[PDB]
């Protein structure tokens, strides 16, 4: 797994180069974005049980075939795994937010998850619906200026939303 | 002779034996000295910490008094508590 | 203990290594945050009994059945009200321990580990303690990075009960 | 496949909702800045051939071990494929800039590219450096700040179109990493 | 067909649940190939497996198995085959198996492969005849195919000393490499190039371990290095 | 393990107490020493192979029986395991220096070491001379002013040399 | 492990003898009271959570220093481990009631438990009080006739009370 | 393990010496009678099943209380374990015969074996009788002149008799 | 794995036949070349480091793109894997020289080596010219008479050069 600072180093070693001053000054801009990035990650990790539970409860409201007898989410063991799978993905998206790139979301969460869900019979399109309901539940929370200095951080919420789209197209 | 320099901590002297012989403002183990007592939450006779409350085993582990190479490590074999009570009738009968 | 110091030692000792600058920077980030994180613990301790007797009354307002219904699990007796304000002060004292340590160390050892098994056996509903922590989250009166530090441990306690 | 208006509709059809008025404010400013988008695609397509022959030449001058015997730009057949491996990246980005959505390069270009490239032995860290140079050339033509060629536009601001096309080039690099 | 003989269990930490949601700093670092590690992180799995099976003092260059490492990097063997391949390795037979009897070799391999102590002395007696009648290759296969191994570690986790510290305490059970070294009090005598079995502390006429008193001027050396600016 | 801020939390919980203002004010005196404590473990880590081999070279010049044929450090394998022991003890004294107290040193290194050396036939009184020679190599390095701003860090030198003393009385 | 019938065979094999007529008729007496023995263990395991949580609640009201600060059942984890061990003891007592002898209770519940409790600082005399509270909460329920045919099974209740007494005396 | 050649080397390395000329000449005397050493373990191995089963049959004729009920060799599992203990010990004596010294016999077979039989309840004096019954059975085979050139092996046979005797005093 | 002896045995059991007299003769002929075969394996083993490290140095001198940055042997992780691979091929060739037939070389070194280097990106034609250099370095080093009695040894270095030719064609 890699962060954003080691992503630009693994690419400079493969050509045997020092980093140029432009790549250094593009990395020091990421450092001064650092306090605003830790605010977004703190805002998600402190509401994590309510991101999962509300967007689950909003999913079995519009899709009642999931929890009807015979559905994929009908029993306590299968309901507990649907809530675990929502919490896992939201966990590994917040991991890829402090890193800056999605190398930890790719390998130890998403590699082989379409293959796993197709083996079990889980409807992978319904999983993509639940991931896009945790997206706009936490895009809405990172746009909340409660207890922060009012500045502009619109470029990191467009980054955080991209990691939710990355996980949603990867299971369908 | 006395400890005088910063160089003596590595060559001649080892460690103060008591808290009175310690560095000014620190403990005998070299750490900052804390005032040892806080604010008792939930004063109460039945609940709450009191004189008949038992002693947590993690108080002697915290200060390190459970290791035999520690200054405050207590050996319980040669204490007066290890001695037989002479007011017991089975002790005075066996010894007589 | 989930201090940033003991997480750095355990990271180096997993691979049998000396402490490099990877681990000294984790310790340094604890010291930069320890100023705001220690004025929060001083102000929550000084308003302890104000926040404890206030948060107990907010549970009896939202859940008035807890003062009427008979049984050992409820605060319908003089012993049940003493054990209820004992538990508000337990959750408040663990928050202040996490503020003087840095990181959610004392709350995991002394409060969260085994809590779900206790709240099932003695029939203690975890929604009471969520309401009590939401009161302290709104009434401690702090602001800036001092409230930002304090609320991060009120919120961590609510996510374990929820 | 899905442009800026089809992206709105499929998210309303998930809820079976009508596309009202509060969701048409993102689409009323898509049209109001519509001439600037057509002025932005025109600045890429007009010098796209020069943009490619500078990007893979700039990749080779930094990594001269690509053209050695055993490198991946050694023969004439391998260098000719690289000269269109990176001309088809610039093509699908200008489709995505025109349509205001990324659903054409992520469905016809980026899908399964990382499996394709390691089947062939293509060094991905140099493929990202070729794309990274083209991203620097793209924002220097959206904004009129190219050194060797100034173009004729009206007056104003295109820092939202410059950062949109720089986000289309970053998902190319995030796909083959 | 000579089954193993029956022994009694004993109370241990790992037989009973820890309640331990959100573990702390004494959680003991799962090393797994189920997390798809890169080349820099599969080096850390290999060093953790060397530390667990060998000592930290037997991770010399002449001890490392370079061909068992490259079959793990190509997904040919699992971590259960790496751990089996370290026990049947030529350095482990030379430095550990040859200087122990059959009863102390069982408790090394129970502590290091199963990650727990022996239950009693009869458990050493029960397993030491699997070595003497089938060899090391038969003993390590019937030990990795117990349900104690396949439930805890599976086939893709490096073993560790299971449940060493109680969650409130700062002092836990002794680590298994300090508790059971390479050879013991037998084979020590003269069979391992030893002499005299003890040693008094080193005497010297310059004492080197003087305790500072209460008026010594080194207990005030703070501020001696540096004073305020001057105002 | 405990650090120095978690020791006072454990003493206060075993009594069900809050922390007074006198106790908080003594913990912010421990924070203000934070950058000088990090300089001391940086000087020990950066010179860690010259601490070990200069003080092993000194150990066999004045006790030359340990490397004569029949000694305990006589072979290339027992010499390498001897230098491993000194790097191990120096590692955990370095751990106990950032932690602020010696509890990770006490149970992960020193617990059962005296009884280990008796089962091997290793002279445990000569291991204590090895620790004492790394003690003043590390102290003379921490009193060295190179690379540091001006100020006082003399109570921390006396603390680092006390973890070397605890490690040396636990092995004899 | 052994049950009651296999215990008799183990005596008879060591003397190399066939079973006598009186040893057969003593075994057919245990078969006759089999439905009254199955009815006891059904009465105990059906109320197994209530035996534990009420015998604990009476213990902390009688010995209130166990839940005061510093007490041995003070924290969420120390409280949940007390209820764990009472449930373990009551589980192996239920095992020893259908077997007929205490071979499973001695071997895999009580072996080394006294030395485990001394090492932790757990007061072993208080664990014996909580087992005797579980003894007469189970004996009083085994003597309850609601659901059973009326009859005298007092010899079985005096056997169940001996397994609880066996675990109570081998824990201090 | 060591043979007779590496026994001299390991003793010489602890003094730091080369081997003397009378030590090389005592080693080359072992090589001169090496063919007669191999003819001894050829006779013992080829009849190894008959050494065990004939001496075990003679042990229970003269100790008939081992196989009476309650005896140590009374059951199917306890009797077959008596047969494989003899085959283990006979195997490690032949390992000490081709090696030249009893270093594989002591380290791998006889170390800690007296205390194991005391823990099992096995009568250790009767195991010595079974080893002595295997001693003269294989000495009688070693003195057989069939399939060999006639010579003097009497110092080699008196060495094989000393390996069985060492095994018999190391087990009581 | 098979040698030249058990290969002929394994082809006779499939038919259920004895070995013919013309095969005992052809197996007895290679016994008479026993000392000449052990001299070749001893020459290749005694120069094993110099065969490899000279052939590798001569390989990167003519193909300098393997070590310039971004090449397949550019990093010390990958460069030490290249030197490891060259002395796996050398080690399994000299195993096949001792046995007499390429069964150990063909099974556990060569079967799947082409598919391994294809799947990694290693140029297989460059591993061929790394094997060809070690052939000419070790058939010239098995052709010098220093230390060996001068007879004729040319029927066996045509065999040793036939195992290097088998390995260099199964990497492409
Ligand atoms: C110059 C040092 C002295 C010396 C050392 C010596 N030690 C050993 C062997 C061991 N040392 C340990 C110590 C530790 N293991 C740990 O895990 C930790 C904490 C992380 C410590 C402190 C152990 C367990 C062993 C034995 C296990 C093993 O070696 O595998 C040896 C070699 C013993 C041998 O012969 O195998 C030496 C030589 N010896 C001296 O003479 C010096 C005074
Ligand atoms: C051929 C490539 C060589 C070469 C080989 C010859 N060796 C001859 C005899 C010989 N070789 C050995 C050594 C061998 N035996 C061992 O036991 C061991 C290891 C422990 C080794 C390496 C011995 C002992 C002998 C003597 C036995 C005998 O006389 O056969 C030999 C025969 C002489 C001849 O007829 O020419 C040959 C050819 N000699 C060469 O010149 C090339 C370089
Ligand atoms: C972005 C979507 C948010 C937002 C972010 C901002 N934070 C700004 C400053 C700031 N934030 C913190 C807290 C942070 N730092 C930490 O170390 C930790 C954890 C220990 C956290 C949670 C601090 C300390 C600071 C001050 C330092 C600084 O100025 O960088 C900030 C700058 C103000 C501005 O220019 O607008 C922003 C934008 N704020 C928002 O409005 C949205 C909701
Ligand atoms: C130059 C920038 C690179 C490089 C390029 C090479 N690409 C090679 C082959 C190749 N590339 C693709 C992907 C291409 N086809 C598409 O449809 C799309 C997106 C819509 C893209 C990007 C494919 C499918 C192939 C297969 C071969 C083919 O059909 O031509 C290639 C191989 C040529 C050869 O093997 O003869 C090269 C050299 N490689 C480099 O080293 C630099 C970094
Ligand atoms: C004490 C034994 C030394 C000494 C120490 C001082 N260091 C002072 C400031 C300082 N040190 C560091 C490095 C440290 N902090 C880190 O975060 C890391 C790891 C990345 C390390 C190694 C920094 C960054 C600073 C600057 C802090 C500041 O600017 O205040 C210092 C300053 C005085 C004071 O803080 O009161 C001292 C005395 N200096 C000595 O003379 C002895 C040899
Ligand atoms: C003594 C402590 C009790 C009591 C026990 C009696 N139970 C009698 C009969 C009986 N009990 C059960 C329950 C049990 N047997 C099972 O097979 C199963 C589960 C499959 C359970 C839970 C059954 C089914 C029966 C029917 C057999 C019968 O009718 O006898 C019983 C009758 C006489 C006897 O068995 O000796 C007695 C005395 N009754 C009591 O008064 C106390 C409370
Ligand atoms: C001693 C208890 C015997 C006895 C033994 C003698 N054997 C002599 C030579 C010899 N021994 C063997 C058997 C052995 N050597 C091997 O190489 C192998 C298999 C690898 C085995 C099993 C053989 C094959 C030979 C023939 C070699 C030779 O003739 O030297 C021997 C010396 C011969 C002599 O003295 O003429 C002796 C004394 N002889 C006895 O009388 C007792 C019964
Ligand atoms: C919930 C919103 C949706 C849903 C979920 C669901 N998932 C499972 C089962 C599994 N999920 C995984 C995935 C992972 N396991 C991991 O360890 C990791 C981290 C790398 C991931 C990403 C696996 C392996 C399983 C199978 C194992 C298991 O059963 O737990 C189930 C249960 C399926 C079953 O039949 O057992 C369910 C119900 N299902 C839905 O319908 C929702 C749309
Ligand atoms: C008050 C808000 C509500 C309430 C409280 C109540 N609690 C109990 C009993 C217990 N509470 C605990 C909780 C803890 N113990 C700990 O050690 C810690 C961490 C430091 C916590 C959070 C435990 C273990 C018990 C049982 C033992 C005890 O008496 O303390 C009761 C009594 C229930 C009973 O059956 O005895 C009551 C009444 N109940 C309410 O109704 C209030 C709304
Ligand atoms: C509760 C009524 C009393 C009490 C209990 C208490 N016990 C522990 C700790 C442990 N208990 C065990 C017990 C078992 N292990 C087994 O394997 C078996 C079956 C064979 C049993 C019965 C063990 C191993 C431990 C230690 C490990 C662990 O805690 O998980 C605690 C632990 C907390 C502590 O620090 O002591 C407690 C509180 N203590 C009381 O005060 C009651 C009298
Ligand atoms: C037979 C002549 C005598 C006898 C044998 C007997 N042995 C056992 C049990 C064991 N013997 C061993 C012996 C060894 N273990 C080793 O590792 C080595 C080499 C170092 C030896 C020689 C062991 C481990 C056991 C226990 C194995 C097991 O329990 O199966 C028994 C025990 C049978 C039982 O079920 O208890 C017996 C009877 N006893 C006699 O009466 C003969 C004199
Ligand atoms: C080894 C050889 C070598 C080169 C060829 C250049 C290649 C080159 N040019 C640019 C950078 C650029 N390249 C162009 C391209 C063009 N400008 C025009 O007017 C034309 C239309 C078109 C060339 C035909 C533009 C517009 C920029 C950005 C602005 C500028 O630098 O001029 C960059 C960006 C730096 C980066 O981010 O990596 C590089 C590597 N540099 C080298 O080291």
């Amino acid at each position: 797994m890699l962060d954003a600072f080691a992503k630009v180093v693994a690419q400079a070693d493969a050509r045997g180069e020092f980093l140029s001053n432009t790549q250094i000054d593009a990395l020091s801009k990421m450092v001064k974005e650092g306090n605003q990035r830790l605010d977004i990650v703190n805002k998600v990790t402190s509401n994590a049980s309510a991101i999962v539970t509300n967007s689950a409860r909003a999913l079995f409201a519009e899709q009642p075939q999931l929890i009807q007898p015979g559905g994929n989410a009908y029993t306590s063991r299968r309901m507990a795994a649907c809530l675990r799978d929502m919490e896992i993905v939201l966990r590994y998206v917040s991991y890829a937010m402090i890193a800056g790139d999605s190398s930890v979301l790719d390998d130890r969460c998403l590699n082989g998850l379409r293959e796993t869900y197709q083996a079990l019979g889980t409807p992978g399109s319904s999983v993509a619906v639940a991931i896009q309901k945790m997206k706009d539940a936490s895009v809405a929370l990172a746009n909340d200026t409660t207890g922060t200095p009012i500045g502009d951080c619109s470029s990191l919420v467009a980054e955080l939303a991209g990691y939710f789209d990355r996980a949603a197209v990867s299971v369908v | 002779d006395k400890a005088r320099s910063r160089s003596d901590w590595g060559n001649r002297n080892v460690l103060p034996a008591s808290e009175g012989d310690a560095v000014l403002g620190r403990t005998a183990k070299g750490a900052v000295a804390v005032p040892e007592f806080g604010i008792p939450q939930l004063d109460d006779p039945v609940l709450g910490f009191g004189p008949d409350s038992m002693v947590d085993p993690r108080i002697a582990e915290a200060d390190g008094a459970v290791w035999r190479w520690d200054a405050g490590f207590v050996d319980e074999s040669m204490t007066l508590a290890s001695c037989a009570d002479i007011s017991d009738e089975a002790v005075a009968d066996e010894a007589f | 203990m989930k201090t940033p110091i003991t997480e750095a030692i355990a990271t180096a000792d997993n691979q049998g290594r000396f402490l490099s600058n990877t681990e000294l920077q984790a310790v340094n980030g604890r010291y930069q945050r320890a100023t705001a994180s220690l004025t929060a613990a001083k102000a929550l301790t000084g308003s302890a009994q104000r926040l404890i007797t206030g948060a107990a009354q907010a549970v009896y307002n939202k859940f008035p059945y807890t003062t009427q219904m008979p049984g050992p699990a409820y605060a319908s007796s003089a012993i049940g009200k003493a054990k209820c304000a004992r538990d508000i002060g337990y959750y408040l004292r663990m928050v202040t321990y996490c503020l003087v340590v840095g990181g959610t160390g004392p709350m995991d050892e002394y409060l969260v580990a085994g809590l779900e098994e206790i709240n099932r056996s003695f029939d203690l509903s975890p929604s009471w303690y969520i309401e009590a922590l939401q009161y302290i989250k709104n009434s401690h009166g702090l602001s800036g990075q001092v409230a930002n530090e304090a609320n991060a441990y009120i919120d961590y306690a609510i996510n374990t009960l929820s | 496949m899905l442009d800026a208006f089809s992206r709105v509709v499929v998210n309303s059809d998930a809820k079976a909702a009508y596309v009202g008025g509060s969701d048409l404010q993102a689409l009323k400013s898509f049209i109001a800045d519509g001439n600037k988008r057509l002025d932005a695609v025109n600045s890429i397509v007009s010098n796209a051939s020069c943009m490619v022959s500078d990007a893979v030449s700039g990749m080779i001058c930094e990594n001269p071990g690509l053209i050695s015997p055993g490198g991946n730009c050694y023969t004439n057949r391998r260098m000719a494929a690289c000269l269109r491996d990176g001309e088809i990246i610039l093509r699908y980005v200008s489709y995505a800039l025109l349509a205001g959505d990324a659903s054409v390069l992520e469905d016809r270009c980026l899908n399964g590219l990382k499996e394709t490239y390691i089947a062939l032995g293509v060094p991905t860290n140099s493929s990202i450096r070729a794309v990274s140079i083209m991203k620097a050339q793209a924002v220097a033509f959206i904004t009129n700040t190219a050194t060797e060629r100034k173009m004729s536009f009206a007056a104003g601001d295109c820092t939202s179109l410059a950062s949109e096309v720089a986000s289309y080039f970053d998902r190319v690099g995030a796909a083959i990493s | 067909s000579i089954p193993i003989l029956k022994y009694s269990l004993s109370t241990q930490n790992q037989r009973v649940e820890s309640f331990e949601v959100n573990p702390g700093d004494e959680q003991y670092r799962i090393y797994s190939t189920d997390s798809l590690p890169s080349s820099s992180e599969v080096d850390q799995i290999i060093w953790a497996a060397y530390r667990q099976i060998f000592s930290e003092h037997q991770i010399l260059k002449s001890t490392k198995q370079p061909f068992l490492e490259s079959q793990l990097r190509f997904n040919q063997i699992s971590i259960k085959d790496f751990i089996k391949g370290l026990v049947l390795s030529a350095p482990f037979r030379d430095l550990n198996y040859n200087v122990n009897n059959n009863y102390r070799f069982v408790e090394i391999c129970v502590q290091r492969v199963l990650g727990r102590d022996i239950y009693n002395e009869r458990e050493k007696i029960a397993w030491s005849i699997i070595i003497a009648t089938q060899g090391l290759e038969g003993f390590i296969d019937t030990l990795l195919n117990t349900q104690e191994y396949l439930s805890n570690f599976g086939d893709s986790i490096v073993p560790f000393q299971r449940r060493r510290i109680i969650p409130q305490r700062s002092k836990g059970e002794m680590p298994f490499n300090l508790k059971t070294p390479r050879y013991g009090i037998e084979f020590r005598s003269k069979l391992a190039a030893t002499q005299f079995s003890w040693a008094s502390p080193i005497r010297r006429f310059r004492p080197q371990e003087q305790q500072p008193k209460a008026g010594d001027p080194a207990l005030f050396l703070n501020m001696v290095q540096e004073m305020g600016p001057g105002l």
